[PDB]
């Protein structure tokens, strides 16, 4: 359970330091929907569609 | 027979006003536009001018 780590200054310290890089790739059988729209002042505020 | 050719119609540009019309409401019609008496001739009586 504890491993003194003794060529290390500190033997308590987590010595070791990692960087990973994960990327995954998942065909899915995901419905997903479509994207949306922001509204527009032009129409409402000139009633383009009368 | 007489040539059969309308010497009394309003023109449909010089007669009316001149306007600028939007195109997104002309598409958007899908309906029958009633036409009045004024725009076929000019020797409409006046009461029959607007029917």
């Amino acid at each position: 359970a504890d491993l003194p780590q003794y060529p290390f200054a500190d033997q308590q310290a987590e010595v070791c330091t990692y960087v990973v890089q994960s990327t995954a790739v998942m065909p899915t059988p995901m419905i997903f929907g479509p994207s949306p729209v922001e509204q527009l002042a032009v129409i409402e505020t000139e009633d383009l569609f009368e | 027979k007489p040539d059969e050719t309308l010497s009394s119609q309003p023109h449909p540009i010089l007669a009316d006003h001149w306007r600028l019309d939007n195109f997104v409401a002309d598409e958007l019609a899908l309906d029958p536009q009633p036409v009045m008496a004024r725009e076929l001739d000019y020797k409409v009586a006046q009461a029959n001018e607007t029917t």
